[PDB]
């Protein structure tokens, strides 16, 4: 019924405070109101930017200019990656820390990179595993090094990518 | 002449986990005469069988029949020359 995240712009900030004019003594004088409005409306701008200072620092929306700072703390350097996929690698490596490389587990990680039906996985008798891609939205060669990391120590892997079925 | 040794497709015969069947099966003669049509999607067994056919027989031709045939023709010529040599000796 209520949002748990209380960090939001204050609703109707301006009309508040004006509500503290005692008994409409000054209201309708058009000389005191403008002086008060001009000062209060400055806080509006500062109040608004208080959110982006917290909202924009999250990894989901962080821009490349500062996303590097988030990656730097985790040891994931930009190298030659671009912004749209640099976000992906950060998620992939971080998610690897609570993984076991099971068949059900592997499907889950690939799920975040290719939608619901964009990926499928065949399995083979002698350590063979196969990955199929149908709806890639980013160039895969640069993402490939991580795709190896979350697999068992002895996996034998093939990678094939195509658009659609 | 071509710079790759002939590799026989699906040389080994085994069961595949996906099908559980032998990796190669003979297509029904109806299909052999006819072939595929738009909408059909091949079964793996027939594909493997056809490729194994076309590769194994080329391998046989290149590595068994000819190396046999040059040796045989050379031996035939040598034996005819030998016979004529005994004939001349007298």
């Amino acid at each position: 019924l209520k949002d748990v995240n209380h960090i939001h712009p204050l609703p109707d900030f301006v009309r508040g405070g004006f509500d503290y004019v005692p008994s409409d003594i000054f209201s309708g004088k058009e000389n005191f109101e403008q002086t008060l409005r001009i000062l209060l409306e400055r806080l509006e701008f500062i109040d608004q930017k208080m959110v982006e200072l917290a909202e924009l620092r999250t990894t989901l929306n962080a821009e490349d200019a500062i996303l590097d700072e988030i990656g730097r703390q985790l040891g994931i350097y930009r190298n030659g990656l671009n912004d749209p996929e640099y976000r992906a690698v950060i998620m992939i490596l971080t998610g690897n820390n609570s993984k076991s490389g099971t068949r059900a587990d592997i499907i889950a990680t690939l799920k975040q990179l290719f939608g619901e039906d964009g990926v499928t996985t065949y399995k083979g008798y002698n350590y063979r595993l196969d990955i199929n891609i149908f709806n890639t939205c980013m160039e895969v060669t640069d993402i490939l090094p991580e795709i190896i990391d979350m697999l068992p120590l002895v996996t034998h892997l093939r990678v094939v990518e195509n658009q659609g079925y | 002449k071509p710079k790759d040794p002939i590799y026989v497709w699906a040389a080994a015969d085994v069961n595949l986990p996906g099908t559980g069947r032998p990796n190669k099966s003979k297509p029904i003669d109806d299909l052999l005469a006819k072939g595929y049509d738009k909408g059909q999607k091949p079964a793996a067994e027939e594909f493997n069988y056809i490729l194994n056919m076309s590769s194994a027989w080329v391998n046989w031709i290149v590595n068994e029949k000819f190396p046999e045939l040059e040796a045989e023709i050379a031996r035939l010529l040598a034996e005819l020359e030998n016979r004529i040599n005994q004939q001349l000796a007298v």
